[PDB]
């Protein structure tokens, strides 16, 4: 059953599209759903190609995720990311150098703050328990 | 920058 493969691992229920409305639902009533979509638009933008067509596109994007992610350090996902580690996104950012791996540090921090209170009270929480 | 541009982004990233 899907439902006890996504309590076995952080992965395994964010590969399944009702393990993710399931979870960000839970995540949006807890007023946090930030953490998911910024988690998501990583991999995402990871997953884009650093080449001249896809220029444009990728600076953007970067642009958009250090705007609604990372700058004000008052929002969820920049109050769970580290000083350095929000640093060198704006550095990339403002040298125009964006890796397509430039936020995974960040991607990490939030995959571990997800790990460490969301996921195991989502697992506990009644939307899990009456979907089960 | 744009919330249209994140979702496409997310959307992208989705499983299936």
């Amino acid at each position: 059953p899907p439902y006890l493969k996504w309590a076995e691992s952080l992965h395994s229920l964010l590969d399944d599209q009702d393990g993710i409305s399931l979870f960000r639902t839970f995540l949006k009533q807890e007023g946090c759903a930030d953490l998911l979509d910024f988690w998501f638009a990583c991999t995402g933008f990871r997953k884009l190609e650093p080449c001249d067509s896809n220029e444009e596109k990728r600076l953007k994007l970067a642009r958009a995720i250090y705007r609604k992610y990372i700058l004000d350090n008052n929002g969820i996902v920049s109050r769970q990311t580290k000083p350095a580690t929000k640093s060198f996104i704006k550095g990339c950012i403002m040298k125009q150098l964006i890796d397509p791996a430039m936020f995974d540090q960040a991607q990490t921090e939030i995959q571990a703050t997800m790990e460490e209170n969301t996921y195991p009270s989502f697992l506990k929480s009644d939307i899990y328990l009456e979907y089960t | 920058s744009e919330d249209d541009l994140l979702q496409e982004c997310i959307s992208s990233a989705m499983p299936k």
